[PDB]
């Protein structure tokens, strides 16, 4: 049966070397949680989540291989990614974070030692993280229900112009 | 301490000679390229649509010597299995116990009566990248506007199934912009080509595709097929006995494994490299391993990431066989993605395993396939971003 390395080593052309991806859209997975990593391969792999390629990958491999793949990004340092950001921005997407997302993206979902299941926002991709709202948005792929309420909260009080804040605080996090 | 040669330093090369090294270290290893600065041909047709730089497709060898692999500068002209020696061009030899040829594609230029390699100067082929694409790219860039394009696809086995049909797309995507009288003619040696539900689809939409004013045109094989060109009155003439004149000819003459791995000994009756798909050792020559185009690892397509996954096993293999342990169970994995423009993109892939008895490789079923023909603008706009980015991370795995 293949390895972990020998199972995970062919993402790297999608995703980067060690899962550190040098985008300028395609995630980092590096250091993901591996109950949330082998959850979303699963989904993918139902269709639950809808995709552009990620579902016809994730049908390739059976649970087992997508246990060992967690165990391999979970041990890889997650590095954020060097990218641009409105720093005008900044100061409100720290509050809007504060105010509707930090309750579970706790420090912007960072991979800390103390947090299981965590959902990295902090340095990733930026289109990556436009394009995850965008699914949310269009139901796509699921969301917990306390999610939906504050993204609609946030939506409701401050339009496209808060996630374009959100979005330059999670990627000024480098 | 062991000595692993590789020849060539391409997409299989490097990553094969990268994935040796950090596996284990102690192993000498030699990588043997020619040229000092490699040319990705995998995103060049965004370079002939006008929309990407020549200087981003270069990639050069500091990534693999800071991995701790001796580079040299020379072609290989032989590879004696029995002494295990790889003789350059140079005249020096170089030992090995384990070698890994990963020399690309030969092309057959003369397959085409009237072409010739040195003729690739006047009717570029642009399947090896470099001044082939810069060659292409200003021929296209002096064309006068209502000129005529031609591309000529050869008969499959081929270096990347939808890589013409994607320079039909970024051809038209310039001439759209900048040249709108023109048009591409492609004139194929196949009835069918990869992808080709989605490509049409994509023409229909963006091209005029199926209309008089159409920038796109696609003749069907085995009719169409190139067989004769004059490179002074710029013509070509198809099997079934049409003439086509142009202002632009790209010919992509037939192909088989690169020329050491014929004069090695390392090929079959197909023209390609049969080997042991567990390892990549080859079934002709024992202690030889070869990767990428060059070999035969059906189904997976002629493309950089088959080279790159297959380079992954080889690696783990020669590693293992070097120390006496045994290779592991083998995963392969491809995709080709392919630009229409700049927000409309479509891909296939697909996830290998060997089959039950380890001698062929199959696609794992029930997995794999290409965007949809029904495929959503959120889809088709995505995939040109994923396909950038598929770009920048084969790149650095590869060579960084
Ligand atoms: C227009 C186009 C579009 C493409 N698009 C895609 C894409 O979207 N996706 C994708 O995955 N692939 C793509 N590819 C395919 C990709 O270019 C090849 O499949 C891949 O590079 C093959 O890797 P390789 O190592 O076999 O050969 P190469 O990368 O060509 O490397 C072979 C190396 O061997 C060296 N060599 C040859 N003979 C000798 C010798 N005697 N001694 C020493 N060295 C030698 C050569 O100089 C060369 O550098 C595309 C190709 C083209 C041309
Ligand atoms: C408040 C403004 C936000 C923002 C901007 C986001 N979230 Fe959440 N989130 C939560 C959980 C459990 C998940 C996993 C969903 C699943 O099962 O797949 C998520 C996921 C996201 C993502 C996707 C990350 C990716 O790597 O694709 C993004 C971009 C996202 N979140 C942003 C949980 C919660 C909450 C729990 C009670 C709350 C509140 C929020 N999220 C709020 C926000
Ligand atoms: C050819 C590209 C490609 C390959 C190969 C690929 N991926 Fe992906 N991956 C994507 C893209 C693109 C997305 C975004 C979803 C989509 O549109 O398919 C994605 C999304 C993901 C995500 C979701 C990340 C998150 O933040 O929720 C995971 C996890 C992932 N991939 C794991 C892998 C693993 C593990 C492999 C290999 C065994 C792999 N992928 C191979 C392109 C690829």
């Amino acid at each position: 049966e293949p390895t972990a390395e020998m199972l995970a080593n062919n993402c790297a052309g999608c995703h980067g070397t060690r899962g550190n991806s040098a985008g300028p859209a395609s995630p980092s997975i590096a250091q993901m949680d591996p109950a949330v990593f082998v959850e979303v391969m699963e989904q993918f792999k139902s269709g639950e989540i809808q995709s552009t390629i990620m579902g016809r990958i994730a049908k390739g491999y059976s649970t087992a291989d997508f246990q060992k793949m967690a165990e391999y990004f979970k041990q890889q340092t997650y590095q954020p990614v060097k990218q641009s950001f409105d720093k005008a921005l900044v100061a409100k997407g720290t509050k809007l974070h504060d105010k509707y997302c930090e309750k579970c993206h706790v420090e912007s979902g960072k991979p800390l030692a103390d947090q299981d299941e965590y959902h990295i926002l902090a340095g990733q991709w930026t289109p990556y993280l436009r394009y995850a709202i965008e699914d949310f948005r269009a139901e796509r792929r699921p969301m917990e229900k306390k999610m939906a309420s504050k993204l609609k909260e946030l939506l409701k009080a401050e339009g496209e112009d808060g996630l374009d804040a959100l979005f330059a605080f999670y990627a000024s996090q480098q | 301490g062991r000595k692993v040669v590789v020849v060539g330093g391409g997409t299989g090369g490097a990553t094969a000679a990268k994935y040796i090294k950090l596996a284990d270290p102690s192993i000498e290893v030699t990588l043997i390229e020619p040229n000092e600065t490699y040319y990705t041909c995998y995103m060049s047709n965004e370079v002939i649509g006008g929309d990407r730089e020549l200087a981003s497709l270069r990639v050069g060898y500091d990534g693999l010597r800071a991995h701790g692999i001796q580079v040299v500068h020379d072609s290989a002209l032989g590879i004696d299995p029995d002494k295990k020696l790889v003789k350059t061009a140079g005249g020096a030899e170089f030992a090995y116990d384990r070698c890994v040829v990963a020399p690309g594609i030969d092309l057959l230029y003369d397959k085409i009566e009237g072409y010739s390699e040195a003729l690739a100067a006047k009717l570029p082929h642009a399947w090896k990248a470099g001044e082939q694409t810069a060659l292409l790219r200003r021929q296209l860039e002096s064309m006068d506007d209502g000129g005529v394009v031609i591309i000529a696809p050869p008969a499959p086995p081929f270096r990347c199934p939808p890589g013409p049909y994607e320079r039909a797309s970024q051809i038209a995507h310039y001439l759209k912009a900048h040249k709108s009288k023109s048009k591409v003619i492609i004139l194929d040696n196949s009835q069918t080509f990869s992808k080709q539900a989605q490509f049409t689809k994509g023409w229909e939409r963006l091209y005029g595709f199926g209309t008089e004013n159409a920038l796109i045109e696609w003749h069907p094989g085995p009719d169409a097929a190139v067989v004769k060109t004059d490179t002074e009155a710029m013509t070509v003439e198809t099997s079934f006995g049409e003439t086509f004149k142009a202002a632009v000819i790209n010919l992509i003459p037939p192909q088989r494994a690169g020329k050491i791995a014929q004069s090695a000994s390392l090929t079959n009756d197909s023209g390609w490299c049969p080997v042991d798909i567990r390892t990549f050792e080859s079934s002709l020559q024992p202690g030889i391993h070869v990767i990428g185009d060059a070999c035969n690892a059906a189904p997976m397509p002629k493309s950089a990431y088959s080279a790159n996954s297959q380079a992954k096993v080889a690696a783990a293999a020669v590693v293992a066989l070097l120390k006496g342990e045994e290779p592991g169970t083998p995963s392969y994995l491809n995709t080709c993605y392919s630009i229409l423009a700049p927000g409309y993109g479509i891909s296939i892939a697909a996830v290998y395993r060997p089959n039950a008895e380890g001698k062929a490789i199959e696609a794992v079923p029930d997995s794999g396939g290409i965007t949809p023909v029904d495929a959503p603008d959120w889809v088709l706009e995505r995939e040109v971003q994923y396909a950038h980015s598929w770009y920048n991370n084969i790149v650095h795995d590869t060579f960084g």
